[PDB]
RNA sequence: CGAUGUCGGCUCGUCGCAUCCUGGGGCUGAAGAAGGUCCCAAGGGUUGGGCUGUUCGCCCAUUAAAGCGGCACGCGAGCUGGGUUCAGAACGUCGUGAGACAGUUCGGUCUCUAUCCGCCACGGGCGCAGGAGGCUUGAGGGGGGCUCUUCCUAGUACGAGAGGACCGGAAGGGACGCACCUCUGGUUUCCCAGCUGUCCCUCCAGGGGCAUAAGCUGGGUAGCCAUGUGCGGAAGGGAUAACCGCUGAAAGCAUCUAAGCGGGAAGCCCGCCCCAAGAUGAGGCCUCCCGGCAGCCGGUAAGGACCCGGGAAGACCACCCGGUGGAUGGGCCGGGGGUGUAAGCGCCGCGAGGCGUUGAGCCGACCGGUCCCAAUCGUCCGAGGUCU
């Protein structure tokens, strides 16, 4: 779980969700996976 | 209620009794039971019993003798079903309840010190003589 | 009830003659050290030519304590020194021989060596 | 913490104490009745009964240990031969305290009186 | 949850399986209840309990209508033991049995004005070096003009002990019947004939 | 030790107050029950110079 | 600048989290173990020492770790005074010189009384709409909270092997906190004994004072204690953080979220311990008491206080207990306990002395009994119950 400010799609399949109030890099790789914070 | 007689009732259940009377300054073997391991055998500490504190059922001693040229001082509780047996090897006659001196003398100057009891050994031969 | 800056008294054919309890290896803050503790010293004394020379930093093995030491049998034992014995990184004896008396919390603590070693376990 | 520890100092060290307690004896013996503060002879109390208790004994042991106190021939005299007698019967409890009305003046101390049993 | 009045009579180690297990020896029972707190009535579940009896030319008419209520003859001392209907109407030694766990709850030896050195075990300061009239002392007892103060409950000088006191999860060595003795491993708060309470322990 | 000093004056009131607990409590007395003499109990009344109704002190 | 005492160390801590360990988790270039990093996490802990004035740092040895900081670079009306930075002295150096240092080196006065707020304890007054005696509850408050090692699981899973698990259990530790004194150990101010000098009692013997506010020495009950022993960190419930979810539209799909629901941490609350109805919201339960001039007076009832004997209660006060029926204390007695065989006598020895008498004699607390002494005798405060 990438923590960060710019949160971004790093591979297509990079989804975003606002979940929680908090912004999600969802993706199918785990190293994609970020939280913006 | 006489608490010092309650804690007389409660100890009376173990208080040993057979043991012979010593006084400090008199030399005893210890047929004190051992657990080693899994079995328990007894091993004997011999010394003097250069103390005996008395406090009833908790009354205590505490045996020397020099392990190897070195002063092994055993406690042992007076009543303890672990003591098995006590035999009175000598009847050093000591002037004090307490001999603790005796740490710093050498064995020469403890022989001289400690002058065997004519009384109690003329009376433990007075003694031992049955029926 | 050993602490740092002890003497101790090697009771084995190792070399050395007194050691300096420098730390215990019980815990990171433990206070004392008794009867079966493993201390860690320094060789302040050894015969010539021994095994360990002086400036050695060993672990050693309380074998005997000035202090007294209770039993749950209640008895208490108490030598008129403090002993220890130089072990290897393994709880080993690293002298082959011991000398003096010793207490039996050694057989409590896995030092069969040292209690079969000692002249007289107690 | 005086923790069931018994026997007042009375603000003496030990040896003083102790002749307070043998200077005060004597004058009881001496007189029969004394005034002194109220802890001076409650504290008096048992080291009177003490002695005329070897009193009641009587024996030459006795005379040599109450002797050791009082320091006094006449005075042990007249304790075991009429002194004694009269307490021959009377297990302990040997004088008796009273409190004086007035306080002392020069400093308000409380009064009290000690007195052979009659 | 059980419990019993009792008293602290002393210590002393005994010998069970070859160790010399210290003990205090507490006279318990018998005690009787007097009144049982009931949520109806108090909101709660308990009972009064009578230890030791009491002169009767020495109690009040309110205590004595009190008994008068219940049916115990007058006694001195009168606890609650929480949370405890005792189906009998006084409670012994009985209720316990060797080897069980209790609490303990009493009044631990008054200290009097306590040092703070005997009472929170500061270090105090040091005996030589130059340390000026102040071997005893808590040393600092605070900070600069932030925030200026002293915190609440600064450990200070005060009466150590003198206080209500629980040692818990102590174990019952040993119940004596006849004598309302019980045998506890562990030493008790409270001096010898201090009063004390013997409750189940809240362990598990 | 650097001599601590009372930062102003106490107010008229506040000593009047600190002195509030400063009462002397009366001597309790009662009668001789020898002489009718009012005496402080537990103690030989001086009138009469008796205690416990029998005679002590040489009045 | 009619004074805000400056580094350092000590004591005492409190707090932040930008977390060193312990708790949880994500990713991994995570096979397992050990790791790296990041996220949540401040409950607890975060060692001893050498050097140096030092902080700092290096090092030694450990640890789970050996956190960074704030609190006037915390803390001197709490300590110190090592450094800095008074005056003296010296050195290198600059100056002609007197002198200078930020360079060094040695020495160098740290000020009894707390008024107020603050904090720690204890009281008195009044209140708590009738007065009392008890018992409680518990608003809320505080304490605590830890960690490690070993073993079984299991040498199992994983792993070529090496190595080596998860989770789940059990045992033992250290440090810390509370209590207690059974055991060990310490003091044990006159409890016992010994011994030296001096003077005295009384010549001997046997004693006493002084040698410290115990002359010294050998012991030591109680009480107080640690180094002695016992106990504790809970378990569990709830809500939870990170995180992981199930269902699921918006948005055909999918989506841990938007509706909803779940799990999920040494974290929070409770749960454990203690304080606590001044909780003026003054709580609740039980028991006891019953006139004359919202009132007012009266002695009163219950009850209490003073007084007195005390007390592991205590600075005082307070608290507890006792008060003739009483064992409350002092005696006395007995037991415990200590010291260790009293004196006197007799015997032996030229004597010093020794033997028996004799485990004698003395004996502070300790445990109980005995009313021998004394808590005598007493006085006073204290109800007539607010009204809808
Ligand atoms: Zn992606
Ligand atoms: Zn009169």
């Amino acid at each position: 779980m990438k923590v960060r400010a710019s949160v971004k799609r790093i591979c297509d399949k990079c989804k975003v969700i606002r979940r929680h109030g908090r912004v999600y890099v969802i993706c199918e790789n785990p190293k994609h996976k970020q939280r913006q914070g | 209620m006489n608490r010092g007689a309650l804690i007389k009732l409660v100890e009376s259940r173990y208080v040993r009794t057979d043991l012979p009377e010593f006084r400090p300054g008199d030399t005893v073997r210890v047929s004190y039971k051992v657990k080693e391991g899994n079995r328990t055998r007894i091993q004997d500490f011999e010394g003097i019993v250069i103390r005996i504190r008395r406090n009833g059922f908790n009354t205590t001693f505490t045996v020397r003798k020099v392990s190897y040229g070195v002063g092994v001082e055993r406690i042992f509780p007076l009543h303890s079903p672990l003591i098995q047996k006590i035999d009175i090897v000598q009847r050093g006659r000591a002037r004090r309840a307490k001999l603790y001196f005796i740490r710093n003398l050498s064995d020469r100057e403890i022989r001289r010190k400690l002058r065997a009891d004519r009384k109690r050994i003329d009376q433990d031969r007075a003694a031992e003589r049955a029926a | 009830m050993i602490q740092p800056q002890t003497y101790l008294e090697v009771a084995d054919n190792t070399g050395a003659r007194k050691i300096m309890c420098i730390r215990v290896l019980k815990g990171s803050n433990a206070k004392y050290a008794t009867v079966g503790d493993v201390i860690v010293a320094s060789v302040k004394e050894a015969i010539p030519r021994g095994a360990v020379k002086e400036g050695d930093v060993v672990k050693a093995v309380v074998v005997r304590t000035k202090k007294e030491i209770k039993r749950p049998d209640g008895s208490a034992i108490r030598f008129d020194d403090n002993a220890a014995v130089i072990i290897n990184n393994q709880l080993e004896p690293r002298g082959t021989r011991v000398f003096g008396p010793v207490a039996r919390e050694l057989r409590e603590k896995g030092f069969m060596k040292i209690v079969s070693l000692a002249p007289e376990v107690l | 913490m005086r923790h069931l520890k018994s026997g007042r100092k009375l603000n003496r060290h030990s040896s003083h104490r102790l002749a307070l307690y043998r200077n005060q004896a004597k004058s009881l013996l001496t007189h029969g009745r004394i005034t002194t503060t109220v802890p001076k002879a409650k504290e008096l109390r048992g080291f009177v009964d003490h002695l005329i208790h070897l009193a009641k004994r009587g024996d030459l042991h006795a005379r040599r240990l109450v002797l050791r106190d009082l320091q006094d021939v006449k005075l042990v005299r007249k304790l075991f031969d009429e002194i004694a007698p009269r307490y021959r019967d009377r297990q302990g409890g040997y004088t008796r305290v009273l409190k004086l009305a007035e306080r002392r003046r020069g400093d308000g101390a409380p009064l009290a009186l000690v007195e052979l049993v009659e | 949850m059980k419990g019993i009045l009792g008293v602290k009579v002393g210590m002393t180690r005994i010998f069970r399986d070859d160790r010399a297990v210290p003990v205090t020896v507490i006279l318990a029972g018998p005690c009787p209840v007097v009144q049982r707190r009931t949520p109806e009535k108090d909101g709660y579940t308990a009972v009064q309990l009578g230890f030791l009896p009491q002169n009767p030319k020495r109690v009040n008419r309110p205590l004595k209508g009190h008994f008068a209520k219940a049916g115990v003859e007058p006694v001195r001392i009168l606890r609650e033991i929480r949370d405890f209907n005792p189906e009998g109407d006084t409670v012994t030694v009985e209720i316990f049995k060797p080897g069980e766990r209790v609490d303990v709850t009493g009044t631990s030896k008054g200290r009097g004005f306590a040092g703070v050195m005997k009472r929170w075990n500061f270090a105090g300061g040091p005996d030589s070096h130059g340390a000026h009239k102040i071997h005893r002392h808590p040393g600092s007892i605070g900070n600069r003009k932030t925030p200026g103060r002293v915190y609440k409950g600064k450990k200070m000088a005060g009466h150590y002990g003198a206080e209500r006191v629980t040692v818990m999860n102590l174990e019952v060595v040993d119940v004596i019947p006849e004598e309302n003795l019980l045998l506890v491993k562990g030493a008790v708060p409270g001096p010898n004939g201090g009063l004390v309470i013997v409750r189940e322990t809240k362990k598990a | 030790a650097k001599h601590p000093v009372p930062k102003k004056k106490t107010s008229k009131a506040r000593r009047d107050a600190r002195r509030s607990h400063h009462a002397l409590t009366p001597p309790t007395l009662v009668p001789c029950p020898e002489c009718k003499a009012m005496k402080p109990p537990h103690t030989v009344c001086p009138e009469c110079g008796y205690y416990a109704g029998r005679k002590v002190l040489e009045v």
